[PDB]
RNA sequence: GGCGGUGGGGGAGCAUCUCCUGUAGGGGAGAUGUAACCCCCUUUACCUGCCGAACCCCGCCAGGCCCGGAAGGGAGCAACGGUAGGCAGGACGUCG
C-alpha cells in the first residue's frame, strides 16, 4: 500500500549512473522490484511476467535508446508496472440526458453502504444531482451513519425503517426522486457474504432498471482474493460492470488486490483512500504510479523522448527543414557529434541549450543578462560559451533562408 | 584544514554558508584578510585562489588551507575577530 | 445573467537566525516564519481543461558544474509537477 510504494522506489533508486548498467544490473533491481509486488500480496504469477517483460526489452533491445540510460530501465519498469494496475478505462460515463442508474453491489465487509455515500459526493462535483435508494436492510446503526452523510451533502434518500421490501421500495423512490435527479445510485447490495447470493439478489432488480453501469464495491484488505471476485461480477453483468476497491490504507495488501481486478478484464474506475469524501479520486492508473514511486512521474518523458526517432526520420525531417530555431539547431547537434564543432563544442553547445526555456529556445531574442546568466550558470558554463551559442546560432539562422 | 571565504561572509547566508554569527561576519572577505589573520595566529597558511565552493560552484571564490588540528568553529570566531579590528 | 472563491490545526519540508561538530563536500540540535507535499476538522468556496514568474516561488533534479583519490556529497538550470495568480466552462453559494 505505502510499503509497496515504500520498498519500491527502492529499486529504481538503486539506478543512480554511477557504475552504468552492464547488462545484469537491472536484474538485480528485477528481484526486488518484484518482491516488492509479492509481498505487496500480487498474484505471484502475475510478477514472474512483468519481471520477464523487463528482461526481453531492457537488456535486450535496450541501449540508452532514448531518454539515456537508467532513465529508460527507470521507464520500461513504469510504462509496464502501470499495466499491471490497469490498462486504462476509468472513464466512468455519466448522463447522456439528465437520468441514469447505478448499481450498487458488494459482499458484506466492504464499504458498500457508504461507498454509496462517497459516489453521491463525486458525482455531485462532477456537476450533478445524485439522489440514493436504501434498497435493502440496514443495522440499527447503518442509519446513524448514512442519512447523516446524505445531510452531509444535498442528496435525497429514500429508506425504509417501519416496513420494508425490495422491488418497490425501490420502484417508488424511481418513479419519485426524478423531480431533480440527474443521477440515482441504488444501495441495493443485500448483506451477502459471498457473491453468487449477490448477483442473485441483483438482477431482481436488473429487470426493473435499465442500469447504465453496475458497481462493485471490493475491498483492498482483501487482498488478491478481490479478483476472483471480479470475474464471478463481469461473468454475470453485461460489461456495463465497474469495480471500486476501497480501504486501500487499511492494509498491506489491497495493490495486490486491484492487480487481481486488473487481471480481469473488468474496469476500475474508483478506489479507497480513507473515510472522508474528501481523500476518494477516480481510478487513473499512471497516476497511482506518479504517487508510488514518488519522484517524477509520467509526463516527464514527452519531451525528451517525442523529439527522438530512428534519426532517418529526425536527420532527415531537418532535410526540408530549413527555418532555424534554437530547438532546431539543438536538434542538429543531436546529428552532429552522432553520425559525425570540435567534440568537446558539441557537447557544449547542446549542454548550454539543453538549459533554456521553450520560450527561449522558441525564437530566442528575449535572452540578454539576467537569463544568459542563468542559463550560463545552470549548465556550468561561463557566460561567454552562452553569448558563443547565442552568435552561432544568430549566424546560421541569418544564414539559412530560401528555398 | 579549508577556509572558505563563505564561512565568514557578513552578506551570504547561512544556507549559502556562513558558520559566524551576525557580529563576527567581515563584509566582503578575502583571502589576504584571511590568510593574513592566521598568520598573526601562529598558523602556516597557503592560498588557492582558484577553488570553488560547490555551494557557488559557479564562483572561483577559492580557499585557504592551513593545518590546525583544533575546532574549526572557534579558528573561525578567531579569524573574524581579528579582521574587524584593523588600523 | 451578474457577482463570489472560506477560515484553520498536525507534522514532513523549505526560508532566515542561533548553537555545537568534522583536519573538504559535510553532520547534529533548536528557535521563528510559511502558501507548495501528507493527513484531519470547517466552509458553497470545490471540480475539468488550458496557461502560470526564466531565475531572486516550491518539489524534482537529466545533463552540465563544484568539493573529493574515491566512495559520496553540494549548489542547481531546463523538462516535469506544483504554489501564489489567470483564461475558460461546469457545479455549489449569493443576488445585497
Amino acid at each position: 500500500m505505502d510499503k509497496l510504494g515504500e520498498n519500491l522506489n527502492k529499486a529504481l533508486n538503486k539506478l543512480k549512473a554511477a557504475a552504468f548498467v552492464d547488462k545484469k544490473l537491472i536484474k538485480e533491481v528485477i528481484k526486488d522490484i518484484q518482491r516488492a509486488l509479492i509481498q505487496a500480496d500480487v498474484n505471484v504469477k502475475l510478477v514472474l511476467k512483468m519481471s520477464k517483460e523487463i528482461e526481453r526489452r531492457a537488456l535486450e533491445e535496450k541501449t540508452p535508446k532514448g531518454l539515456s540510460k537508467k532513465e529508460h530501465i527507470i521507464k520500461i519498469v513504469y510504462e509496464e508496472l502501470v499495466k499491471l494496475l490497469g490498462e486504462e478505462a476509468k472513464k466512468l460515463e455519466l448522463n447522456p440526458k439528465k437520468q441514469n442508474v447505478i448499481l450498487l453491489v458488494g459482499i458484506q465487509g466492504s464499504g458498500k453502504t457508504t461507498t454509496a455515500a462517497k459516489l453521491a459526493r463525486y458525482i455531485q462535483k462532477r456537476g450533478l444531482k445524485p439522489a440514493l435508494i436504501a434498497a435493502d436492510t440496514y443495522r440499527p446503526a447503518a442509519y446513524e451513519q448514512l442519512k447523516q452523510l446524505a445531510e452531509k451533502i444535498h442528496v435525497p434518500i429514500y429508506g425504509d425503517e417501519t416496513r420494508t421490501k425490495s422491488p418497490v421500495d425501490i420502484v417508488k423512490e424511481g418513479m419519485e426522486k426524478f423531480k431533480k435527479a440527474d443521477v440515482l445510485i441504488i444501495d441495493t447490495a443485500g448483506r451477502h457474504k459471498e457473491e453468487k447470493g449477490l448477483l442473485e439478489e441483483m438482477k431482481q432488480i436488473k429487470e426493473i432498471t435499465n442500469p447504465d453501469e453496475i458497481i462493485l464495491v471490493i475491498d483492498g484488505t482483501i487482498g488478491q482474493q478481490a479478483g476472483i471476485q471480479a470475474k464471478a461480477f463481469k461473468e454475470a453483468v453485461g460489461e456495463i460492470g465497474s469495480i471500486i476497491v476501497t480501504k486501500l490504507d487499511g492494509s498491506a495488501k489491497g495493490g495486490g488486490a486491484l492487480s487481481a481486478v486488473a487481471e480481469t478484464k473488468a474496469p476500475i474506475k474508483f478506489i479507497g483512500i480513507g473515510e472522508g469524501i474528501d481523500d476518494l479520486e477516480p481510478f487513473d492508473p499512471k497516476k497511482f504510479i506518479s504517487r508510488l514511486l514518488g519522484m517524477g512521474d509520467l509526463e516527464s518523458l514527452l519531451e525528451k523522448a517525442e523529439d527522438m526517432v530512428d534519426e532517418k526520420t529526425e536527420e532527415s525531417i531537418d532535410a526540408i527543414m530549413r527555418g532555424k530555431f534554437t530547438l532546431n539547431e539543438l536538434m542538429t547537434q543531436l546529428e552532429a557529434i552522432e553520425n559525425m564543432l570540435t567534440e568537446a563544442k558539441i557537447k557544449k553547445y547542446k549542454v548550454i541549450i539543453s538549459s533554456m526555456t521553450k520560450e527561449e529556445r522558441e525564437n530566442p531574442k528575449i535572452i540578454k543578462a539576467s537569463r544568459i546568466r542563468r542559463i550560463a550558470r545552470g549548465s556550468g558554463t561561463t557566460e561567454n560559451d552562452v553569448r558563443e551559442v547565442l552568435r552561432y546560432y544568430e549566424t546560421t539562422k541569418n544564414a539559412i533562408d530560401k528555398l | 584544514m579549508i577556509i572558505w571565504p563563505s564561512y565568514i561572509d557578513k552578506k551570504k547566508s547561512r544556507r549559502e554558508g556562513r558558520k559566524v554569527p551576525e557580529e563576527l561576519a567581515i563584509e566582503k572577505p578575502s583571502l589576504k584578510d584571511i590568510e593574513k589573520a592566521l598568520k598573526k595566529l601562529g598558523l602556516e597558511p597557503k592560498i588557492y585562489r582558484d577553488k570553488r565552493y560547490p555551494r557557488q560552484h559557479w564562483e572561483i571564490c577559492g580557499c585557504v588551507e592551513v593545518d590546525y588540528k583544533g575546532n574549526k568553529l572557534q579558528l573561525l570566531k578567531e579569524i573574524c575577530k581579528i579582521i574587524k579590528g584593523k588600523n
